[PDB]
RNA sequence: UACCCGCAGAAGAAGCACCGGCUAACUCCGUGCCAGCAGCCGCGGUAAUACGGAGGGUGCAAGCGUUAAUCGGAAUUACUGGGCGUAAAGCGCACGCAGGCGGUUUGUUAAGUCAGAUGUGAAAUCCCCGGGCUCAACCUGGGAACUGCAUCUGAUACUGG
RNA sequence: UUAGCUAGUAGGUGGGGUAACGGCUCACCUAGGCGACGAUCCCUAGCUGGUCUGAGAGGAUGACCAGCCACACUGGAACU
């Protein structure tokens, strides 16, 4: 089915993650539907480290797309910070 | 990766002086800086269109102390820039970290304002940086760290630094030993002595 | 066979330049009228004026500055065996401003500049310079 | 010359074949010398150059040429083949590389040591 | 409204079935001429009202056989 | 003031009863460097006396151009016998991208940024008349408004 | 682990290619069309700046040269951008099908063409503005671009019906 | 210096079959269909975003990654 899960595209020792929309039977880093925002493990301060996009999320939940446990525990962060 | 052997065969081969030393002795006394060096620089060989961009452009590297894919990717850099592909290429080449320090005053020569680059000397906007090729921006911080603040060679720089010409881009101050960058240099500001065409039209090829 | 029009007519006018000719008659067409107007909007050419019921013919003035002819090169550029057909964006420049490039669009034949102006392309007819 | 005519005619290519067939665009090649011999070079200038037809290892059989002065090679010597002809030679179209797995090297060489595959002196 | 092609048929020797023959105006990629490539297509052809060399106008529907997706709306030019 | 400067050098022969006697060519190109080109082919016995008896004429038969500020107005083509000139107007900093006997001419003319091409033979007797003839038949933006009767900002 | 700090000692850390013109770099020694160099022009027959070595010089640099392939120079397949009297290039000539083009005016259609809008042209990659890795390589956010196609609404000068 | 190819082949009626339209298949009828805008045949070749070079137009190319297809000692087949 449709998921919300991440995909790596950073470096050796500096993963960065891509959140993305993508069907489960597909690579982790391979065909995605859509792009909805990004994450990154290793952001310095002063600057965005998660960039969701709820309202995407939201419709993709409305049509059945399941939240992967990250993406989960991020969105609640991002909910809390604003 | 940087020169290792006489600092003045190169200027006697390119004629004219490249600042490699410090300046406590006179060029014309400090070595016969009059023909070019080896067993035939008695004869003055005619020079080719190509001979004079190739030397022009070796005399501008031998005195920003960098290597030819350096240069090479400076001119990329300065081609991809906008403005004036000669004027943008001197800027870049005086924003190394070596060479703003030695504007500065904290060395007495290329040589030795890279060395102390490299021994975690010198620190940018409170900053530890070991890079000779550390680009400075406008408006950054240089200073001696406080370890270093104690080196005699360091204060013979300082005090040696000023009979000579001045730069009128560059805050500097010798008691705290800091300086910043106001703003960027104009060709004008910079020496006047270089054919900035030659380069391009030797690298256009 | 006379299959080009406004060729023959870019032909008789630098002939007539060439060999310092006053004025040169020829046989007109609502086309040729409409880039003797452009032509003359240009200070490239005197005047002209249409004579005739049944044939009108063209009568077209050259002018001459210090001797020198005024237009230098009149190259036709979409020939009736290649159309040439370029956007708004995409218009010619002929001596980087200092020519001209008639061309025919929806709302005439107007030059570059006009056509620039109005933001729509059209066809090219010939370079003037 | 016109459109209408290169629209029914494509402007075709003017395609060379390389000068190098056996090698099959190949940098190099191990053989078997079959006949190492000398030969003498044409009209404008006289000597005896060292030359060795070698069958290749996909079935070709060449005529290379030895550089240097010294060759300890034989019949039945594997040797590497390079590209590369000899302009005063006819025939030849290639060179052995010597410092090959039985080409050795030109003794006392001081100069240009990595074209003739010469250990540096001490 | 709907996507129609109109072109020239070329043959009606078929049991409700004809074969017509579209020219598109394409300009050439390389020289930038304007030539012209036919377009031939088989069009279920119901009650044939068509000869040879009437324009008729086509409109794809489905596949109805191995070679043929379009069906006839309406003949204009009909006259020879 | 003028920034004269020798392109190449030729040696010719011609046979004669007794043998074969040699001589020498010289082709130099002069200016002022802001505004005025001239070249000159000399033929001498001898190099020294060949390279002076082209400078003088090249003196002595200069040409005016109507350059820009720095570069020349529009781009322009020369047609010679055997060499044609390609010269477009360059941003500043570009250079005299040019070569063979261009780059020289253009450089003593007064232009410093510039993108030169030659077609055909690339022999510099007729590139050097080739380029100085770009440079002559080409106007400037007052010149091509005095012949058409309008302002500048009018033809702009 | 990245990173920071103290120890001591300048130690443990530079080679390759080229030097007659193209192309930046010259003098001797050993041979003497033999030994040998070479991408081209070509060198060696006792003064070799061209062979081998030495001295010196030039280029690059933890890399240096050769080889194999691609593009450029090659405007040397030329649509941008060639020629056909003599270098290669007018069928020996004529008729003519398909095809290519087509004098001049009006009205009509709007197929090409011109304008605007919508969808799409995946992500990735290039470019521009910023950020993070001590700089850079590298990663990344946004923008632009993807030069294309289909549909809709108009413009009618040109070509087309 | 590969010019004719195609008889389930083109179309039609009805039956059967697939989750779906379809000579996909069957019986019958019509003699049609493709082709100098290159049919048929031979050699070579995975395709695309992309990469190199080139100012541009172009030329070469399919390394990594990503999207699609095919394959799993060779060939044929079916089941869940
Ligand atoms: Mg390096
Ligand atoms: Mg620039
Ligand atoms: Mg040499
Ligand atoms: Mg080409
Ligand atoms: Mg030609
Ligand atoms: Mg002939
Ligand atoms: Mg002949
Ligand atoms: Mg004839
Ligand atoms: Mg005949
Ligand atoms: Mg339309
Ligand atoms: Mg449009
Ligand atoms: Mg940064
Ligand atoms: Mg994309
Ligand atoms: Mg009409
Ligand atoms: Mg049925
Ligand atoms: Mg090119
Ligand atoms: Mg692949």
């Amino acid at each position: 089915m449709v998921t919300i899960r991440l995909a790596r595209h950073g470096a050796k020792k500096r993963p960065f993650y891509q959140v993305v929309v993508a069907d489960s039977r597909n690579a982790r880093n391979g065909r995605f539907i859509e792009r909805v925002g990004f994450f990154n493990p290793i952001a310095s301060e002063k600057e965005e480290g998660t960039r969701l996009d709820l309202d995407r999320i939201a419709h993709w939940v409305g049509q059945g797309a399941t939240i992967s446990d990250r993406v989960a525990a991020l969105i609640k962060e991002v909910n809390k910070a604003a | 990766a940087r020169y290792l052997g006489p600092k003045l065969k190169l200027s006697r081969r390119e004629g004219t002086d490249l600042f490699l030393k410090s300046g406590v002795r006179a060029i014309d006394t400090k070595c016969k800086i009059e023909q070019a060096p080896g067993q035939h620089g008695a004869r003055k060989p005619r020079l080719s269109d190509y001979g004079v961009q190739l030397r022009e452009k070796q005399k501008v590297r031998r005195i920003y102390g960098v290597l030819e894919r350096q240069f090479r990717n400076y001119y990329k850099e300065a081609a991809r820039l906008k403005g004036n592909t000669g004027e943008n290429l001197l800027a870049l080449l005086e924003g190394r970290l070596d060479n703003v320090v030695y504007r500065m005053g904290f060395g007495a020569t290329r040589a030795e304002a890279r060395q102390l680059v490299s021994h975690k000397a010198i620190m940018v906007n409170g900053r530890v940086v070991n890079i000779a090729s550390y680009q400075v921006s406008p408006n950054d911080v240089v200073s001696i760290r406080e370890k270093a603040k104690k080196q005699s060679r360091v204060k013979a720089a300082l005090e040696l630094a000023e009979q000579r010409e001045k730069p009128t881009w560059l805050e500097v101050d010798a008691g705290k030993m800091e300086g910043t960058f106001k703003r960027k240099p104009e060709r004008s500001d910079l020496s006047a002595d270089i054919n900035e065409h030659l380069i391009v039209e030797l690298y256009s090829k | 066979s006379m299959q080009d029009p406004i060729a023959d007519m870019l032909t008789r006018i630098r002939n007539g330049q060439a060999a310092n000719k006053a004025a040169v008659t020829m046989p007109s067409s609502k086309l040729k009228v409409a880039i003797a107007n452009v032509l003359k909007e240009e200070g490239f050419i005197e005047d002209f004026k249409v004579e005739g019921d049944t044939k009108p013919e063209l009568e077209l003035t050259l002018k001459y500055f210090q001797g020198k002819a005024v237009v230098e090169s009149i190259q036709r550029v979409s020939r009736p065996g290649l159309r040439i057909y370029k956007r708004k964006d995409e218009l010619p420049k002929v001596m980087a401003g200092l020519g001209i490039a008639v061309v025919s669009t929806s709302k005439g034949v107007m030059t570059d500049r006009a056509a620039r102006q109005a933001g729509l392309g059209g066809e090219i007819i010939c370079y003037v310079a | 010359a016109t459109v209408n005519q290169l629209v029914r005619k494509p402007r075709a290519r003017k395609v060379a074949k390389s000068n190098v067939p056996a090698l099959e665009a190949c940098p190099q090649k191990r053989g078997v010398c079959t006949r190492v011999y000398t030969t003498t070079p044409k009209k404008p200038n006289s000597a005896l150059r060292k030359v060795c037809r070698v069958r290749l290892t996909n079935g070709f059989e060449v005529t290379s040429y030895i550089g240097g002065e010294g060759h300890n090679l034989q019949e039945h010597s594997v040797i590497l083949i390079r590209g590369g002809r000899v302009k005063d030679l006819p025939g030849v179209r290639y060179h052995t590389v010597r410092g090959a797995l039985d080409c050795s090297g030109v003794k006392d060489r001081k100069q240009a040591r990595s074209k003739y595959g010469v250990k540096r002196p001490k | 409204k709907i996507r129609t092609l109109q072109g020239r048929v070329v043959s009606d020797k078929m049991e409700k079935s004809i074969v017509v023959a579209i020219e598109r105006f394409v300009k050439h990629p390389i020289y930038g001429k304007f030539i012209k490539r036919t377009t031939k297509l088989h069009v279920h052809d119901e009650n044939n009202e068509c000869g040879i060399g009437d324009v008729v106008e086509i409109r794809e529907c489905r596949p109805l056989s191995k070679t043929k997706s379009w069906t006839l709306v309406r003949v204009v030019e009909k006259a020879v | 003031e003028l920034q004269e400067k020798l392109i190449a050098v030729n040696r010719v022969s011609k046979t004669v009863k007794g043998g074969r006697i040699f001589s020498f060519t010289a082709l130099t190109v002069v200016g002022d460097g802001n505004g005025r080109v001239g070249f000159g082919y000399g033929k001498a016995r001898e190099v020294p006396a060949a390279i002076q008896k082209a400078m003088e004429k090249a003196r002595r038969n200069m040409i005016n151009v109507a350059l820009n500020n720095g570069t020349l107005q529009h781009p322009v083509k020369g047609v010679h016998t055997g060499s044609r000139v390609f010269m477009q107007p360059a941003s500043e900093g570009t250079g005299i991208i040019a070569g063979g006997a261009m780059r020289a001419v253009l450089e003593v003319a007064g232009v410093h940024n510039v993108l030169a091409k030659a077609y055909g033979s690339t022999n510099p007797i007729n590139v050097v008349r080739a380029t100085i003839d770009g440079l002559e038949n080409m106007n400037s933006p007052e010149m091509v408004a005095a012949k058409r009767g309008k302002s500048v900002e009018e033809i702009l």
